[PDB]
């Protein structure tokens, strides 16, 4: 008795390998595609072509909830970038066709669900498609900065992110027609004290890409293959005191002597 | 040889199957020659996209000339851009004692009004059903006679057509398949576990030669796809078989697995050849054996460190997204 | 054109013996264009068989070539002088020994196992990104028999053989080991290039010494400890 | 890189492992095993088994002379 000769003429379909544990519910699979920007973005991302260095790819947000004012729950999250696999070895998708409630009795494993029906005629298996294009997330996540307690970031999120008209009027009416102190800290304008911030912080907003490389660099503790030595202890502490006497006085009061690393 | 792939498909969902009316009368005026419901309007368009996605598309389509069958092939003919021919030989079955009468199908001249440019007349029928209806024995003999004549007409009327689509009826589909395989009667099972050719709404089969003119009567046909219905948003419905007494139309916990064929290098892609066939044994075991064309393979059961989502609607209101998590990684095997 | 298998075998014979595709001499074997159609057809052909097909050709050639030398069906000087005609005639005369149909499977799992005793078988940024995207990370749920004791004991023979050959009237550690196993291990080490053999003196190949000398940088750890 | 030389060592090992050597002999010959005579008032030593076999065969010849 020969084993059934199934077709491989089948449709070729795209795939997405998420570095997430997506449960079987519609709510879960829906939330997962929303983290990538919706089904339009995912389908478009499979159609990108050209040198891998240039591909914009798909952007994944690990935090993407929405607050009561409709603003993003984590404005500023730099995304995990995914790209199409350059050479995806083709694989066949098989449909396994169990009786109702077989999967749960087998601790949700398909292996055990096959083995627990070894002699049955009910358990159909058939090939359904070949996959030959896949997006994988594989580069590191960028440096993340938290703006939850930065005064100007809260004013921006609660206006330009919420689209609330009361907040938007209050915001634009507060923007000076001309700024007389562009040299001074923005905290002098934004009075709000509900947030702990030091006056040494200028509320400088963070850049859209901090790690200019998605993969770790090859330092490997190797040097690249491609004079204070004469000074006295008093001369060295005097040079430090030229910029800040506090560190110089602290050093003189504590240290016993310099050493050249030779 | 020219004809090397035969496709057979059941017509769409009939208007008389709905839970409530008003049920529309046959526009062709012939008894029981009813129109396709909205389910048939959608599902015939699905099958057109599905056949367009396969890298082995038909080059000619033969309809049983009933209105429901020609209506089913109309979107196929439009979207695939292929010629349609009548063939009454693949016609419906009616038992001899049918009341009030045995219906006879409409002709090209009137069908041309309902199907302008879709249908074509450069093919007369290979043979035709008895006007007094048919016993199941005479019915099966009709299909047994049909096949060796039909292919010898197709391969001479057309010089190079290799793949053909038949659009037809539940009894006809099963009888055509069983006779193409050569069984003594169409009520037999394909195997001792009791499988039969399925025949639900829009259900499709594929028959192919195993791996100069050789008689069609000498060639052996393999049933390589046997009631494929994945491309239907409502799945297979209204399934029927010769075990049913009545004439046709009057809990499945599915999971998905990926079988991967990793190549021993990163700068290259493992490609599955176009005309290949899959066989397996032992999925119940920790080392299943798989055939993919010329090469044998042995697996290993593995769980993915993440979740893989596949989008079948995105082939080369709702998406049929598959979750993939268990995998069978295939290592090569040397026969000894 | 029909000699495409002769071209594939000539690429295998040259790249296996001389470590490179000796195109200059291959051109003198099967008459074709000066390099171009040979190089184009070879390059087109390999992509249809991949690394899996290449290994099938290499493993078969290695097996035929050791059997041929074991039975003296060629004189070693003809291999060194690269007599492609004789070398290709070796595979030719060996392929005449067997024939088969493309395989098939039985529906019962056990029946296949009864019928057949099937045999199992640093770079730039963009190259790292390419490689890292192709890999799949998977947790093994099950496989073939573990066979741990035989594998462990076989590796214990590797340990004891290596521990002899690395520096220096009895051996104690192999006393309890079956006398049949030692043959397999010394043979495997020869195939894996780990050993050489004078008329009755084994020696380790420089790979074991060099891997220890390069990866075992203890003189540097000594400097780090002082610092 | 020494491919024909490696084939020569490999096939020569396979020949010698068929020429009655247990493999453990090739190990023992590196480890320091000299063979030694066992006959009455003989004590001579050999660094290969063939030379030991010849020496014991010379003792069989001595028994035949006697
Ligand atoms: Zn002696």
């Amino acid at each position: 008795l020969i084993a059934d000769e199934f077709t491989l003429d089948l449709p070729r379909i795209p795939s997405l390998e998420l570095p997430l544990n997506v449960s079987t519910k519609h709510s879960s699979i829906q939330k997962a595609i929303k983290m990538c920007g919706g089904i339009e973005k995912v389908k478009e991302a499979f159609k990108e072509h050209g040198p891998i260095e240039s591909q914009h790819g798909l952007q994944l947000y690990l935090n993407d909830d929405t607050d009561s004012d409709g603003s993003k729950s984590y404005f500023n999250e730099h995304p995990v970038i995914g790209k199409r696999v350059p050479f995806r070895d083709e694989s066949v998708i098989l449909k396994v066709t169990m009786p109702k409630g077989t999967l749960s009795k087998n601790n949700n494993s398909v292996k055990d669900s096959i083995k627990s029906l070894k002699d049955s005629n009910k358990l159909r298996v058939t090939p359904v498609s070949i996959v030959d294009n896949t997006i994988k997330f594989r580069e590191m996540s960028d440096f993340q900065i938290k703006l939850d307690n930065v005064p100007s970031a809260r004013e921006f999120k609660s206006s330009f992110g919420s689209l609330e008209w009361n907040n938007f009027k209050s915001f634009v009416n507060s923007v000076p027609d001309n700024d007389s102190q562009p040299q001074e800290n923005i905290g002098n304008l934004i009075l709000d004290r509900s947030v702990k911030i030091p006056s040494t912080d200028f509320q400088l907003p963070p850049p859209p890409k901090l790690s200019m490389v998605g993969f770790p660099l090859l330092y490997k503790y190797k040097a690249n293959p491609f004079d204070v030595k004469t000074a006295s202890f008093q001369d060295i502490i005097n040079k430090i005191a030229k910029l800040d006497p506090k560190t110089a006085e602290t050093m003189k009061s504590e240290l016993k002597g310099f050493v050249d690393e030779v | 040889m020219v004809v090397n792939t035969i496709y057979i498909a059941r017509h769409g969902y009939r208007s008389n199957w709905l839970p409530e009316g008003p049920y529309p009368d046959p526009l062709t005026g012939i008894d029981s020659d009813v129109p396709l419901a909205e389910h048939g309007v959608q599902q015939a368009k699905e099958l057109a996209h599905y056949l367009l996605s396969l890298d082995n598309q038909p080059e000619a389509a033969f309809a049983s000339p009933f209105y429901r069958c020609l209506e089913t092939v109309q979107p196929i003919a439009k979207l695939l851009e292929i010629p349609v021919y009548l063939e009454r030989g693949i016609g419906e079955w009616y038992r001899p004692d049918r009341k009030p009468v045995i219906p006879v199908p409409a002709g090209y001249e009137i069908l041309s009004k309902f199907f302008p440019g879709v249908i074509s007349q450069e093919w007369d029928s290979t043979l035709t059903p008895n006007e007094k209806g048919e016993t199941e024995q005479e019915m099966y003999m009709r299909f047994k006679k049909f096949w060796p004549l039909f292919i010898e007409r197709v391969e001479k009327e057309y010089p190079n057509v290799e793949c053909i689509l038949l659009v037809t009826h539940a009894a006809s589909k099963i009888a055509l398949g069983m006779s193409l395989l050569g069984y003594d009667n169409p009520r037999m099972s394909l195997n001792e576990n009791g499988d039969k050719i399925r025949s639900g709404s829009c259900s499709l089969d594929k028959y192919e030669i195993l791996k100069t003119y050789i008689p069609f009567s000498d060639r052996k046909w393999v049933l390589t796809m046997n009631g494929n219905t994945e491309f239907l948003s409502s799945g297979e419905e209204m399934n029927w078989n010769f075990d049913c007494v009545a004439e046709a139309g009057s809990e499945v916990e599915t999971v998905y697995i990926s079988v991967d064929i990793p190549s021993g290098n990163y700068k290259e892609r493992t490609e599955i050849a176009k005309s290949a066939i899959l066989q397996y044994s032992g999925l119940e075991t920790d080392a299943p054996l798989f055939r993919i064309g010329n090469r044998l393979y042995e697996g290993s059961w593995e769980r993915l460190v993440g979740t893989e989502l596949a989008f079948p609607n995105a082939a080369h209101q709702s998406e049929k997204i598959y979750r993939i998590k268990e995998r069978i990684v295939l290592s090569n095997v040397r026969p000894m | 054109k029909d000699g495409v298998q002769a071209l594939i075998r000539a690429v295998v014979v040259t790249k296996s013996i001389k470590n490179e595709i000796m195109w200059d001499k291959i051109t003198k074997l099967f008459p074709n264009n000066s390099l171009d159609n040979l190089k184009k057809k070879w390059t087109a052909r390999r992509v249809r068989m991949g690394h899996s097909g290449w290994r099938a050709y290499v493993d078969k050639w290695k097996k035929m070539l050791v059997l041929a030398i074991k039975s003296e069906k060629i004189s070693l000087r003809d291999v060194e002088e690269l007599d492609l005609i004789k070398l290709l005639d070796i595979w030719t005369s060996f392929d005449e020994k067997e024939i088969k149909r493309p395989l098939f499977l039985y529906k019962n799992y056990e029946e296949n196992r009864k019928k057949f005793t099937l045999v199992r078988d640093m770079s730039s940024m963009i190259q790292r990104e390419i490689s890292s995207l192709k890999k799949t990370y998977t947790r093994k749920i099950s496989a073939s028999t573990k066979d741990l004791s035989k594998s462990q004991s076989d590796d214990y023979i590797r340990t004891v053989i290596r521990s002899i050959l690395i520096e220096s009237n009895e051996i104690e550690a192999l006393k309890n080991v079956g006398n049949e196993s030692i043959d397999n291990v010394i043979m495997d080490m020869a195939k894996e290039k780990q050993i050489y053999l004078h008329g009755s003196k084994l020696e380790c190949t420089d790979t074991l010494p060099d891997i220890l000398e390069n990866r075992g940088n203890y003189k540097d750890f000594g400097v780090a400890f002082q610092y | 890189n020494n491919n024909v030389e490696f084939l020569q060592n490999e096939v020569d090992l396979e020949k010698r492992l068929e020429s009655g050597e247990n493999g453990l002999n090739l190990l023992l010959n590196t480890v320091g095993r000299k063979y030694r005579c066992f006959y009455n008032n003989c004590s001579r030593t050999f660094k290969t088994k063939e030379k030991y076999e010849k020496h014991i065969d010379k003792h069989k010849v001595h028994e035949l002379k006697l």
